[PDB]
């Protein structure tokens, strides 16, 4: 037992996260960088009053009301278009540890691209979602998927409540329920369309949703479609979750003062950007005090966290019966495409009839069901359950190595996502172009998807990264982190 | 000669901070001229006063 | 995202130094005098604060709230509608403290009192809470 | 408020998260299919020919489609690890977009990873809280969630009916000469579906294309069932009416019907398709389309181009299951002779709907014993916002082999009178 | 020095406008 801190949250292990505050000298120089881009932003947009070519709204029988707000296209042509030569890169191989990336350049200053002739062979990527490493074109893991594709076909031509409901779909839903440890589950077509089509089936008109500051576009759009009040609490701030949750019960709606019909909490396992595990035992022991509901979202969590990894609920040593609904995806740990929602059996039978996707949208393709099945066998029992002990090593080795080199890293110290902190907007498009010369590809996230002075880059670890593959990448952040001088931390 | 190549890095480091890097070099010398011609103006008043 | 832009880290220290970056330039002009240094740097400040906060409405990016911020200018949407937050009032005290130094400098003239004060009332009139959604004859 | 008072309120009771579901006893009878949902399927242990699978062209059971989807699984893998911006855009994600642009004869073609979220995520990119959208009131549920996510005021018009669409646009010309500044930035749209899933009719594009210009709107065609087989090449209702594709501003569809794949495209001019990459909202927040599903869509595009006579035998086969079915007692045929997906709802409707659904389920259930499988056209009751009567669907393919198609017209005349 | 006519009156208003402005603390 480690901490019983104040709210009743019982930690079994030590937690040890660290968000380091940005320096004063750096946080002045970033606004000059955003200042000279918006200055030349208005200077360039001024010089387009006469006639890098534009899109040209059709002239033949048009000139209606103009289709777009031109001022809302400002960042997509003056800060994005300048440096969009990264994070769109076409690849032509299996996205494992080494990825063959097609080479392209722009004669138009990134207004249009052209593929020359090349394939940049053997790039260690660190930007793909391949945690347990089930994305390969060899092995007997995906050998069983081709057996299904030569029998069933490449897609159900129907809907679940219609004819299309195969024996594979009932076989999968029984397998996910034993893997999580819950009573029933239901597999969906893609993961974004799991949250966007089931959150409006849970909450109705007079409910309340306490969502975090940064969930995803999934849990936001799923909350806009259910007409319900949405109150934002701060990121991993249990004093600000409790204060909104206390002031929800002893007040009511904003207009009338009736009680709330029901309240639920939208949190996630691992937040993707600034990768930080949610303080989950201080939410379980808080929702039993205020009688709320919990919507856990194991997107990045399942397969990665905890030994014999079955999500973040095993990671703290809890039971899955106390979480009401456990959504997760199959894209980011199992090497497939899909998504599920698991819970009590009385919950799934409601979501098998009133579901927005059991009735209108088609189900999973039959060959990608078998890739999910043959990946969940290898974790329960072949590079199977020894890889979750191996991602446990790479998470610990890679994290303390970059921190003692002077870099500044966000997040909990056992998360597979390693956010490295680029501050300037010109170091966004420099660090993306600098690593690709040195045989390594990363994912860099810019201004509007972050705050103003956060603008970080991101490293997704993998159990297909061995030691020599990972040590080579640490050598190449040593040169580039010292070339661009991105050594912001004081430790 | 090594004091010349290393001095070119301090220009490259000037390109990253204050975001001169992706600024389409037709528009770089516009900002280079306004940074010199004001400091060259801050020496004309700087020498008299 | 234009509701949290003046309440980030170090935006105040980079707003004071932007005035100094404007003033040390304008004091460095040959054919000028020190009364029309502080007269000039007060018009340029309160014109930018009226064009970047009281004329431009919307976001440079695309807000996923389907454009709820499209009709409102940038003053009306700082920190989601609350008035006297910690960083909205600092943008109101700052044209006042500039006005006092341009009152000690220029030595209390007549036609520079004409030009500095009506450029100072021109930034404070829309900063009242009881003029929130009113747009008088234009924009 | 007194501090003791805030402890009194905390005896507070929430409604449970799910209701005790069943009305009388709806378990809905999920029809477990053993094996492929092919022509000769076996549903609940009964060998039968199907009439609810939407593989009109018969491309699911075609060995060329399985060959191209196998030779792409052995070099790319099963899934795409990551979204489409962050290292997830393969060769076939470029090759399939370049084929659908040249098969529709337009400039660009986006691809979404899911057939439902290709128009639930394309409509809110354009209409944004101020615009005025006119929707045909019997559109699919995929359209009806793009209209709720984009908080633009919707004005519904009656189904397959002009002069109630002219009435709504004259309510804007009155509004145009009422406040001339506000009606300068409204940018009104018209969202129509080419062939309807819920009625099975075809909407009149030539009285809708020529009426776009006089009232200054934009047309968002959503040919989900019309793609695949309407024309002599399979381009949908735009080739059936002989009008230019450039008049329609956004042709959405899905690769799930009549292509035996997963996902949906939205082809159009590159002034409009480029904006759904930076704000597509499901394009840039979900994983991309897996590459074995993309190669099956390229090979389905090859069969549709290299043998354009399959669209002809689907047409006159609809002229033999529709002609040989009308004139019977109990139920009416409410689909057109050109649409391949009917509805076969019942005339002389009863009182409560849940009993009326139960009576119509008997026709399907008694006929599954006669090796003729059908469906029952499930809906959502309190969500669909304009919901059709209970029906059943009869969906025909090209692999129907007429002598056992005319058996299916005979056995559904026989059981429709022994129940009703 | 130290004395204009109708200017220190107006500067005396704004220095009492700030102390009111520094204590308001609340709105919708
Ligand atoms: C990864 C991510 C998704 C992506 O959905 P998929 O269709 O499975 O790719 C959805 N929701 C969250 C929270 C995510 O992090």
């Amino acid at each position: 037992i480690h901490h019983v801190t104040q709210n009743g949250g019982l930690y079994k292990r030590p937690f040890n996260e660290a968000f380091e505050e940005t320096p004063m000298l750096v946080a002045v120089l970033t606004y000059v960088g955003y200042g000279v881009l918006t200055l030349f932003g208005y200077l360039r947009d001024f010089l387009r009053y006469w006639r890098c070519h534009h899109a040209t709204e059709r002239e033949e029988q048009k000139d209606f009301v103009s289709l777009y707000q031109d001022f809302e296209n400002f960042y997509t042509r003056n800060l994005y278009m300048r440096i969009r030569d990264n994070w769109n890169r076409p690849i032509c191989s299996v996205p494992g540890a080494r990825v063959d990336i097609m080479e392209r350049q722009s004669h138009d200053y990134n207004w249009s691209f052209k593929y020359t002739g090349n394939i940049i062979k053997g790039v260690i990527n660190m930007g793909s979602y391949n945690y347990l490493g089930f994305a390969r074109n060899t092995g007997s893991c995906q050998e069983a998927a081709a057996k299904v594709l030569e029998e069933y076909g490449a897609g159900v031509c129907s809907t679940r409540q219609e004819i299309g409901n195969l024996d594979k779909h009932e076989e999968l839903e029984e397998l996910v329920a034993r893997f999580l440890g819950v009573e029933a589950a239901m597999a969906y077509g893609m993961g974004f369309a799991t949250n966007s089509m089931n959150i409006p089936a849970l909450v109705g008109k007079g409910c309340l949703i306490l969502s975090d500051e940064l969930n995803h576009a999934s849990l936001v759009l799923g909350a806009r479609l259910s007409g319900a009040t949405i109150r934002i609490f701060k990121h991993n701030n249990m004093q600000s979750l409790e204060k909104l949750l206390k002031d929800a019960i002893v007040y009511g709606q904003p207009r009338t003062r009736r009680p709330w019909k029901k309240i639920l909490i939208l949190v996630e396992g691992i937040y993707s950007m600034e990768g930080s595990i949610v303080r989950l035992p201080e939410v379980i022991a808080l929702k039993k005090k205020y009688k709320a509901y919990l919507y856990l979202d194991e997107a990045h969590s399942i397969g990665a966290l905890g030994p014999t990894g079955r999500g973040v609920v095993e990671y703290f040593g809890l039971d899955p019966e106390d979480v009401d609904v456990m959504m997760g995806t199959f894209t980011k740990s199992f090497g497939a495409s899909g998504g599920y929602i698991g819970g009590k059996k009385e919950l799934i039978d409601y979501l098998r009839t009133h579901s927005h996707s059991a009735v209108y949208a088609t189900s999973l393709s039959p060959p990608v069901v078998e890739q999910i099945i043959t990946s969940m066998k290898c974790i329960m029992g072949s590079l199977g359950k020894e890889c979750v002990q191996q991602l446990a090593e790479n998470t610990r080795y890679f994290r303390r190595r970059l921190k003692e080199m002077g870099f500044i890293i966000y997040g909990n110290e056992d998360s597979p996502v390693v956010p490295l902190m680029l501050y300037m907007p010109a170091k966004i498009g420099a660090f993306g172009r600098e690593m690709l010369k040195r045989n390594i590809g990363v994912v860099v996230v810019g201004f509007p998807a972050t705050p103003i002075i956060e603008s970080r880059a991101r490293f997704c670890l993998s159990a297909a990264h061995t030691k020599e593959i990972l040590d080579t990448a640490l050598k190449e952040i040593d040169e580039v982190g010292d070339l661009l001088q991105l050594k912001y931390s004081r430790h | 000669a090594r004091a010349w190549k290393q001095m070119s890095w301090f220009y490259y480091q000037y390109l990253l901070v204050t975001a001169l890097y992706m600024l389409e070099p037709w528009e770089r010398t516009v900002f280079n001229s306004m940074l010199v011609s004001i400091v060259g103006m801050a020496l004309y008043t700087g020498y008299v006063f | 995202p234009n509701t949290r832009v003046m309440n980030s880290r170090g935006i105040w220290l980079s707003y004071v130094l932007a005035i100094g970056l404007l003033h040390i330039v304008l004091l460095s002009i040959p054919f000028v005098s020190v009364p029309v240094v502080w007269t000039l740097t007060n018009l340029i400040h309160n014109m930018g604060m009226y064009i970047f906060l009281h004329t431009v409405k919307g976001t440079p990016f695309e807000t996923p709230d389907q454009g709820k911020a499209r009709l409102l200018t940038h003053w009306e949407q700082m920190d989601y509608g609350v008035q006297f937050t910690a960083s909205r009032k600092f943008l109101t005290i700052t044209p006042i403290v500039l006005y006092f130094l341009t009152s000690f400098y220029t030595k209390y003239d007549q036609i520079h009192f004409v030009l500095n004060t009506v450029s100072l009332m021109s930034v404070l009139i829309p900063k009242l809470p009881q003029l929130h959604g009113v747009r008088i004859f234009g924009i | 408020t007194v501090k003791e008072k805030e402890e009194l309120i905390e005896e507070w009771q929430p409604e449970p998260l799910v209701p005790p579901v069943p009305k009388d006893h709806p378990a809905l009878n999920y029809n477990i299919v053993s094996g492929p949902p092919s022509h000769k399927t076996v549903v609940n242990g009964k060998e039968c020919i199907n009439f609810a699978s939407f593989n009109f062209l018969g491309l699911l059971d075609n060995p060329r489609v399985k060959a191209a989807a196998l030779a792409s699984l052995k070099k790319y893998g099963v899934g795409t690890c990551g979204p489409r911006g962050f290292y997830g855009t393969f060769d076939v994600h470029l090759d399939l977009e370049d084929r659908l642009a040249k098969f529709m004869k337009t400039e660009e073609a986006i691809i979404y990873s899911y057939g439902f979220a290709t128009i639930a995520s394309a409509i809110p990119a354009y209409s944004k809280r101020g615009d005025i959208v006119f929707v045909d009131r019997a559109a699919c549920f995929a359209i009806q969630k793009g209209l709720q996510a984009s908080r633009s005021d919707i004005k519904l018009f009656k189904h397959n009916d002009m002069a109630d669409l002219e009435r709504l646009l004259k309510e804007q010309e009155i509004e145009d000469q009422k406040n001339p500044r506000k009606a300068r930035v409204t940018r009104r749209f018209i969202v129509v579906e080419g062939l309807y899933m819920n009625t099975g009719t075809i909407c009149p594009l030539p009285e809708l294309v020529k009426l776009k210009y006089k009232y200054k709107a934009r047309i968002f065609l959503e040919e989900s069932l019309s793609f695949g087989v309407l024309g002599e090449h399979g381009r949908g209702v735009t080739e059936h009416y002989g009008i230019n594709i450039d008049d329609i501003d956004l042709i959405s569809a899905n690769m799930e019907n009549a292509l035996a794949s997963i996902g949906g495209f939205c082809c159009g001019r590159s002034f409009v398709i480029d904006h759904q990459r930076l704000s597509g909202q499901g394009y840039c927040f979900s994983a991309s389309l897996p590459p074995l599903l993309a190669a099956a869509a390229i090979e389905a595009l090859n069969i549709m181009e290299e043998n354009p006579g399959i669209f002809a035998v689907l047409k006159e086969k609809c002229g033999q299951i529709h002609k040989a079915l009308q004139g019977i007692s109990g139920l009416k045929v409410v689909g057109e002779s050109l649409s391949p997906a009917f509805h076969l709802q019942l005339e002389e409707s009863t009182g409560s709907r849940e009993q009326d659904v139960r009576l119509l389920q008997e026709i399907v259930d008694q006929c599954m014993n006669r090796s003729i499988a059908l469906t029952q056209a499930r809906y959502l009751e309190k969500e669909e916002k304009c919901l059709p009567p209970p029906s059943i669907r009869v969906v025909v393919t090209v692999e129907q082999t007429e002598e056992e198609l005319e058996r299916a017209a005979s056995t559904i005349k026989e059981v429709a009178q022994a129940v009703l």
